[PDB]
């Protein structure tokens, strides 16, 4: 009957899902970490400076 | 200048060009590195070439 043919179909379609689920939940973790790095650096890197007071010579 | 005793009448014989990275970059390998200039109708393409001995370095 097509009740024992559905099920294992069905098991399939289950695993096939997770895969994908994984790959978008993966991207999006290794996105995050480079994204706070390059907003912090750049906050650091406009701040930041050096200037020169007088100079003397002999 | 290519002229020390009258530079007025020299022209251009070496260049220097100071490179860095970005801010938050992946590493950079110059010898995949293509350089481009334009000057007076001439447009030339150079290349670094590795080397253990007998390299520009
Ligand atoms: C950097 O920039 C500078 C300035 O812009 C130069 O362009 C230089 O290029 C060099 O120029 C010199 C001088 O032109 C060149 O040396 C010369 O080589 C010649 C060889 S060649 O004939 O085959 O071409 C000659 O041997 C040159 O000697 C000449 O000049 C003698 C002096 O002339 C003066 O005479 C009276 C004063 O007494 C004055 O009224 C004049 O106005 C004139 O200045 C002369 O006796 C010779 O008969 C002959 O014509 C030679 O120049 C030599 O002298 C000059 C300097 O005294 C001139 O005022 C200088 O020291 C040179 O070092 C010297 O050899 C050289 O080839 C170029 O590279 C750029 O590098
Ligand atoms: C582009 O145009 C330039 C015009 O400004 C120039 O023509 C360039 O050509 C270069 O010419 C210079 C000479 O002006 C040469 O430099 C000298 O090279 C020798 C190499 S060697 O094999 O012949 O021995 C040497 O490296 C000389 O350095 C000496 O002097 C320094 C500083 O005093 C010191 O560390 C050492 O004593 C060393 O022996 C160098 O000549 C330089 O020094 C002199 C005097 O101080 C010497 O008493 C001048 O100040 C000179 O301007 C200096 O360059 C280059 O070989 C050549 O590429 C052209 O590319
Ligand atoms: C540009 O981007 C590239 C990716 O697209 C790559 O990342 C380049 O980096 C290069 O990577 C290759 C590895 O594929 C390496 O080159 C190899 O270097 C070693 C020598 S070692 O001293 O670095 O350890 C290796 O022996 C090969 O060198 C041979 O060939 C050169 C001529 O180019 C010669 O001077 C040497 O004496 C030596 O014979 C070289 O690998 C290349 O050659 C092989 C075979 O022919 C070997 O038999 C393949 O054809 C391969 O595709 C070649 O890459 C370097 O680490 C680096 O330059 C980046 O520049």
């Amino acid at each position: 009957e097509t009740g024992i043919g559905t099920l294992i179909i069905f098991i399939a379609m289950v695993l096939v899902a997770a895969v994908a689920a994984t790959v978008l939940i993966n991207t999006a973790g290794s996105l995050q970490q480079r994204a706070t790095s390059t907003g912090s650096q750049t906050t650091n890197q406009v701040s930041t400076g050096l200037i020169v007071q007088s100079i003397y010579g002999m | 200048d290519n002229n020390r005793s009258n530079p007025e009448s020299g022209s251009l014989n070496w260049t220097a060009i100071y490179v860095t990275l970005n801010t938050g970059s992946s590493p950079v390998d110059l010898s995949n590195v293509s350089l481009s200039l334009e000057y007076q109708g001439q447009l030339a393409s150079l290349k670094y070439t590795p080397a253990t001995t007998n390299a520009s370095f």
